[PDB]
DNA sequence: TAGGGAGTAATCCCCTTGGCGGTTAAAACGCGGGGGACAGCGCGTACGTGCGTTTAAGCGGTGCTAGAGCTTGCTACGACCAATTGAGCGGCCTCGGCACCGGGATTCTCCA
DNA sequence: TGGAGAATCCCGGTGCCGAGGCCGCTCAATTGGTCGTAGCAAGCTCTAGCACCGCTTAAACGCACGTACGCGCTGTCCCCCGCGTTTTAACCGCCAAGGGGATTACTCCCTA
């Protein structure tokens, strides 16, 4: 008997492709699962998880802080053109808000 | 026995920001947008099968599900690395 | 062909039968008027009722579907974790109970003729928004 | 009880500011009262009954989840 | 009413080739409609009695095997038993 | 004698203090009663965890902070710097919502 | 309400970006102008709402602005 | 090749629709902002019912295809 | 004939609700004044209505061929399960990030 | 422009507590084999999508022309802000209750 390879290792993927296999056979997705379907979902799953990441370690760092706090991950989401249209309709617990305010309303010069 | 993603968003983390960290709180919502990402691929992965009278999710159903779910750049650099994961997936077993 | 001539055929004796069946029913309905009429009348009065119930359910129910779109969604996870009717009884009572009137009819009661805001807006006449006049 | 006039005129004062509101009419407080109370009503209605539907006493946060999700008024950070 | 209600007159000003073609475009959609759906049930007929022999031959089936074989020819119908296949026989 | 500022400074001073946090602006103990007196009227003798009230003061802070946002929008639009019922009634109705 | 033929070019025109040589079937071109005409219909009706807010009569691209940003469009 | 064909919705086009929504004036920056919001609109629908018709391998879009790109946006 | 399910009540751990007390910070109350809401007014220009022109959308008709839609044949592949182990969860630990405080420095407002 | 004071910054100090890492186990992911099938490849039909032509008219459009409505401008005021005083009740702590649920006890009778 080989010994087993995880089939993430053999993706190379840091998301777990035989989890994600799983939970597309468990959810009743459809009567049959592919066995490129969880290796593909899982590299998707894993880039979009990059993508916030790198833009809230952004965040984070220019407000001199080390970890992502939910107001980066916030921030991250909004500032971004695509982000924002992917999470349009997403609540963050304590996410807040962009600092806006609309000029109109700012002291007449 | 509770399962959570955190494990390996923090590997994606060390690799995009190795000096960087996360709250468990923002861990929370990196868990909950993996699973509500999960669960809007896998949902219209189902439907694209099913409206194909299919019994199979292959990853062609991904790669429909992720040029209908997804906008723009995110749509285009997530198909390709989709892709090659499957790719290097197959040339290995 | 003629396995599909077959098909044709099939469902024409199931016609056949199926008017059959209703012609027999009239024929007992017939002698039932002739001889019970006012059982029989009775009948379609109690029946016009059950009918009225059941299209003032269905109405109901008609008014309770989609008060809150969430209704349906609340309910599905218990399992996961008239007219023509009313019409012809009225039509038959109108034809030979000649206690019913047609202002018993829901077509009456729906009637321009019998709403007060017609007469406010346009009197005992009947209104068209085609004539300019 | 009518615990709906505990949200008192401040706190509704400080959700106005957070949403970038400059000056606020004193008809607005009741108004937002009104608001609160509607929106409030209807999550814990759709809470309720994946609460009773798992044959459950304690109404529990992902039951409340799922009644936003369900409203399309998805909420992140309580769970998946 | 008619006594009581008094009437005030506003200013107002008002005003067979297309009928027979109107006529025929009604009766040639209304002709073609009425044969998709005369279409529709006579292929309903030949798929719903097939279905019905489909039906009729799991019944037959299951009426001959062993009766372990019931429930699971049966649902080859995708039905428990004759008392849920007959309501979609019927 | 005493310093006093503008009509608007204070409110701009909020503006930037409330926009710049995070935490939570309703008190907690006030909205407890007011879901649990929601709650009686569906079903009594429930509970709610502490994380599904607190999970219930997120979602509508977010809903009336972004409802706000939409009618000072509407106020504006009115030439207004002051928000008035009638923006929350056209937000809402725009929304589908009233 | 759009007369057909324009809309048809239109969403054929429209095609071409995203895949050459396409056919339409004539009920999917329906689909899309009645979707189209019910879109416009009711997003003049939100507009009119911002012109009638507002005191005015005439309805401005300000108000189209407006109905989309709160229909959640922006 | 098909070009400029947005112009195909003409202003009395517009004005009917808007008409249908109460609206009772019309500015003459309505027709070309329209016109926008017309082209964004349906540019997604298309898109989608496009990335249907290609997942069935068909070279025809279908009314079901519009269908189930119409009901995405319902989304 | 026997085994294990149905009934029931005592036993005992977990945990959510409610009250008490303080105290303290935020909500409530007052009031001056300001400035923004809003009504009233003037103009002008910009948009709806009408008429003559044109333009091309829509209907009836002919011809073609692509490709949707269905039937047939087979093998590849994912469902399935028994055997093996290591990835990933639950519990425990500690130190360093971050907050919160205090006081001195720079910014911003507003009135002169 | 200046200025005073009030508001916000920043810098250093303190603490605490939660994040990140370590350890046991397990159980759920992986290896290996069997069997059915399902969906992929070929081949046939013929459906309806596309292209083109010619006529009809009714919808579009250019321009005349007014007046109805948009908007700047003035006046008023009242009503919402900003800030000081009064009061209340929100938040925290600690104990209480009991209430629910899972395990254990023991008879009685169904069912295999």
């Amino acid at each position: 008997r080989a010994k087993a390879k995880s089939r993430s290792s053999r993706a190379g993927l840091q998301f777990p492709v035989g989890r994600v296999h799983r939970l597309l056979r468990k959810g009743n997705y459809a009567e049959r699962v592919g066995a490129g379907a969880p290796v593909y979902l899982a590299a998707v799953l894993e880039y979009l998880t990059a993508e916030i990441l790198e833009l809230a370690g952004n965040a984070a760092r220019d407000n001199k802080k080390t970890r992502i706090i939910p107001r980066h991950l916030q921030l991250a989401i909004r500032n971004d053109e695509e982000l924002n249209k992917l999470l349009g309709r997403v609540t963050i617990a304590q996410g807040g808000v962009l600092p806006n305010i609309q000029a109109v309303l700012l002291p007449k010069k | 026995r509770k399962e959570s993603y955190s494990v390996y968003v923090y590997k994606v983390l060390k690799q995009v920001h190795p000096d960087t960290g996360i709250s468990s709180k923002a861990m929370g919502i990196m868990n909950s947008f993996v699973n509500d990402i999960f669960e809007r691929i896998a949902g219209e992965a189902s439907r694209l099968a099913h409206y194909n009278k299919r019994s199979t999710i292959t990853s062609r159903e991904i790669q429909t599900a992720v040029r209908l779910l997804l906008p723009g750049e995110l749509a285009k650099h997530a198909v390709s690395e989709g892709t090659k994961a499957v790719t290097k997936y197959t040339s290995s077993k | 062909l003629k396995s599909n001539w077959e098909a044709r055929q099939r469902a024409k004796a199931e016609k056949e039968a199926e008017k059959a069946r209703l012609a027999e029913e009239a024929r007992l309905d017939e002698e039932r008027r002739k001889n019970d009429l006012e059982g029989w009348l009775e009948e379609k009065r109690q029946l016009r009722l059950a009918k009225l119930n059941q299209l003032k359910e269905r109405e109901r129910l008609k008014a309770d579907l989609g008060n809150r779109k969430s209704l349906a969604s609340q309910i599905r996870m218990k399992n996961i974790a008239l007219e023509a009717a009313i019409r012809s009884l009225e039509n038959d009572l109108l034809r030979y109970d000649k206690t019913f009137s047609y202002d018993m009819t829901l077509d009456a009661q729906r009637d321009w003729s019998k709403s007060l805001l017609h007469a406010f807006r346009y009197g005992p006449r009947p209104f068209d928004p085609s004539s300019q006049a | 009880r009518d615990n709906i006039q505990g949200i008192t005129k401040p706190a509704i004062r400080r959700l106005a500011r957070r949403g970038g509101v400059k000056r606020i009419s004193g008809l607005i407080y009741e108004e937002t009262r009104g608001v609160l109370k509607v929106f409030l009503e209807n999550v814990i209605r759709d809470a309720v009954t994946y609460t009773e539907h798992a044959k459950r006493k304690t109404v529990t946060a992902m039951d409340v989840v799922y009644a936003l999700k369900r409203q399309g008024r998805t909420l992140y950070g309580f769970g998946g | 009413l008619e006594d009581r209600e008094r009437i005030v007159q506003y200013p107002y000003t008002e005003e067979e080739e297309e009928l027979a073609r109107i006529a025929e475009r009604k009766k040639e959609s209304g002709r073609r409609l009425q044969e998709q759906a005369a279409k529709m049930r006579l292929e309903r007929l030949m798929k719903k009695e097939q279905e019905l022999e489909y039906y009729k031959d799991i019944q037959r089936r299951m009426q001959g095997e062993s009766k372990k074989e019931i429930k699971r020819l049966l649902d080859e119908a995708e039905l428990k038993d004759e008392a849920a296949l007959e309501r979609v026989i019927r | 004698k005493p310093h006093r500022y503008r009509p608007g400074t204070v409110a701009l001073r909020e503006i930037r203090r409330y926009q710049k946090s995070t935490e939570l602006l309703i008190r907690k103990l006030p909205f407890q009663r007011l879901v649990r007196e929601i709650a009686q009227d569906f079903k009594t003798d429930l509970r709610f965890q502490s994380s599904a009230v607190m999970a219930l003061q997120e979602a509508c802070e977010a809903y009336l902070v972004g409802l706000f946002e939409d009618t000072n929008l509407c106020a504006i639009h009115a030439k207004r710097v002051t928000i008035m019922p009638k923006d929350i009634q056209l937000a809402r109705r725009i929304r589908g919502e009233r």
